[PDB]
């Protein structure tokens, strides 16, 4: 119902994000902690997880669109900048035209 | 109202208190004059010295006026309105965690429609 | 000054796209009435 | 023939052969961000795959909640540990069981926490502990977390940073707190404790019902031209009652020309507080006389250290004025 | 405990009626807390008891009146859907909804009430 939506947002806007950011990265892991300096803001969480956090509270779409969007963004992102240390051959670097 | 109050006052020490005033029918007329529930009004047995209680000849009726109007603002029970009192005094936490969820569920049972 | 106007324009346009259903107008919800 | 799958696989089998190796993150991250070419169900689900933002929540939280399991710190606790941390400015107590008890309890029919004033007692002419339930219930906006009230000094400034439970700007709390912290005679930093915090519920109450401002609230907490010009708010013909007011200090109808703050803040109390209920000065003086046998902390000080010894306290008086204003609106009587 | 699901069943009709549901689970085995298993023989009987009277605009307390007045019992609410008891003509459920309709018409024609 229209007011219970507020709580279904708030648990992802705050709780799931801050407890992840501090807990997983700093103490817990051998997962993100091998790369400890790389994350300091939500813009880094977006770039690293390929997911549209903190936004779009009213939008509806297919799961296939989100799955597509992640790879669709990644195959853009690796051609957008050369971190991590991969490279693209001149044929592959021509064919992002497609 | 007079016949109800006169009956409530009959001989508490020498007869009626140990016979629970025949709670199953004396507390019924207190509901019937309101056209209301003879059930949840028995929660009054949580106070006043193991009496029904009813012989406090105004304050229980005076409170039940406000319980009847609160019971039309919202579909919550008088049993849960008691917990909303008990939670005041830095009380045990699981009762608050449960009462918040119980009030949320009582709103979903009405929703953006009206329902009950 | 053009850089500062440009990056603030794209930030505003992302906010609009992230709501979507405005188009800076009000596409989805209109003309509804009650009572 | 072509499909959403022939578009997707033309990406997937292409990215697999982007093989450059070593210490580099790219596959390490992508495999940490785990999903696979056959994620769930089958490809014909597409029409029912239409879903809200809720799809994202378990992709973030469902790995994140493993930290207590992975570190071995806890296991039987199903989720709630994320409400029990501070130092990274973690915003604790944020679990919905605290927030819904403010927002959802208002959202239906606008009751709020004020319900504690309604039951089970016959009249509001009742002992001090009851008002101390209700005023604290009005303060809430949060939970029992309020028991928390270089780094050794900034951890005291965090009590202003943690205003986040309230829609208050950074200029509000020093304006709010300085008057009550001056009215309190105590010297050390323990003056932040709950005997002061009770006052914000009265602010919240008068704001929600009557739309006061923190300035006016924190303010009330020959010279003949100025003696007359005070008659702007209410007509100066009432000042037959103001020579009786200045007896809380020293003064006379002309001799009050000094307009000292202990006197003029009591004029500010006496002119402001009854008008919230639509009373004239002659009706306000009736309520004080009827309820208290005296001026009810109008003309006198705001009771703040007399409240520390439970002596007819001012924070109860405005509740009694409201309770009678409701009863005297319900019935066609008058104060006179 | 299961008390959240025991309360959340109150979405369709207010959970204050569940004073009548401990009498319903006697068609199987259960208690006001002990019904936590929510077995299909019990919850399909909740589905019957919550659905069928509301077609006629009845409250649960009015539906229980019709069953008592017409049948001297629960009228195959709380029990099974009578389907193999109908094979031996024992108060069959397929007649009960016709009797509920026939009385709902007569009690709409006249300004009486179930109570």
């Amino acid at each position: 119902m229209s007011n219970s939506i507020e709580a279904k947002l708030q648990e992802d806007l705050r709780d799931a994000l801050v407890d992840y950011y501090l807990g997983q990265i700093v103490p817990n892991s051998k997962d993100f902690t091998n790369l400890r300096s790389t994350i300091k803001n939500v813009d880094d969480l977006y770039d690293h997880l390929l997911l549209d956090t903190q936004v779009s509270a009213k939008v509806i779409t297919s799961r296939l669109s989100l799955v597509t969007q992640s790879v669709q963004q990644y195959i853009n992102r690796i051609a957008l900048n050369l971190e991590p240390g991969l490279s693209i051959n001149q044929q592959e670097a021509t064919d992002w035209e497609e | 109202i007079h016949e109800y109050l006169e009956f409530a006052n009959i001989k508490k020490t020498e007869a009626e208190k140990t016979l629970v005033d025949n709670s199953e029918k004396c507390a019924e007329l207190l509901a019937e004059i309101l056209a209301w529930d003879a059930g949840e009004i028995l929660k009054a047995a949580s106070l006043l010295g193991l009496n029904p209680p009813q012989a406090t000849n105004v304050f229980e009726i005076d409170w039940i006026r406000r319980l009847q109007t609160l019971s039309e603002k919202t579909m919550i029970s008088t049993e849960y309105l008691w917990q909303m009192g008990d939670l005041t005094e830095n009380s045990e936490f699981s009762l608050k965690e449960g009462v918040g969820e119980a009030v949320m569920a009582a709103l979903k049972a009405q929703g953006d429609s009206d329902n009950v | 000054n053009e850089l500062r106007g440009l990056w603030d324009r794209i930030e505003n346009r992302i906010y609009n796209l992230r709501h979507n259903l405005t188009l800076d107008g009000k596409e989805i919800n209109m003309d509804l009435y009650d009572s | 023939l072509d499909s959403p799958a022939s578009y997707l696989l033309d990406l997937y089998k292409f990215i697999q052969s982007v093989e450059l190796d070593g210490s580099n993150q790219a596959r390490k991250l992508e495999t940490r961000r785990a999903d696979i070419p056959k994620l769930s169900l089958d490809n014909d689900a597409l029409y029912k795959e239409v879903t809200a933002l809720s799809i994202v929540n378990d992709v973030l939280s469902g790995s994140a909640r493993e930290y207590i399991d992975q570190s071995g710190q806890a296991d039987k606790a199903v989720n709630q540990i994320l409400g029990d941390t501070h130092f990274p400015f973690t915003l604790p107590y944020s679990l919905p069981t605290q927030q819904i008890n403010k927002g959802l309890g208002a959202s239906n029919i606008e009751l709020g926490t004020v319900i504690q004033r309604v039951d089970p007692q016959f009249s509001w002419n009742t002992t001090q502990e009851k008002y101390n339930q209700v005023l604290l219930a009005y303060t809430q906006l949060s939970s029992e977390q309020i028991a928390l009230l270089n780094f050794r000094l900034e951890r005291l400034n965090r009590f202003i940073r943690l205003q986040r439970w309230l829609d208050l700007p950074s200029h509000q709390l020093d304006l709010l707190l300085t008057s009550v912290m001056q009215a309190d005679a105590d010297n050390s930093q323990q003056e932040i404790t709950e005997p002061v915090l009770k006052s914000l519920g009265l602010f919240r109450h008068l704001n929600l019902q009557y739309k006061i401002t923190p300035e006016i609230f924190s303010s009330w907490l020959a010279k003949s031209v100025k003696q007359l010009c005070a008659g702007l708010n209410i007509s100066a013909v009432t000042f037959q009652f103001i020579a009786p007011l200045v007896q809380s200090a020293l003064g006379l109808e002309a001799g009050t020309l000094v307009r000292s703050f202990e006197v003029v803040s009591s004029l500010y109390r006496l002119v402001s507080i009854p008008q919230t209920f639509g009373l004239s000065t002659e009706d306000g003086l009736i309520l004080m006389n009827i309820l208290t046998d005296e001026m009810g902390y109008l003309a006198k000080q705001p009771a703040f250290d007399d409240k520390q010894t439970q002596d007819k306290d001012f924070l109860s008086i405005i509740l009694k004025m409201e309770a009678l204003s409701a009863w005297l609106t319900k019935n066609n009587l008058t104060p006179a």
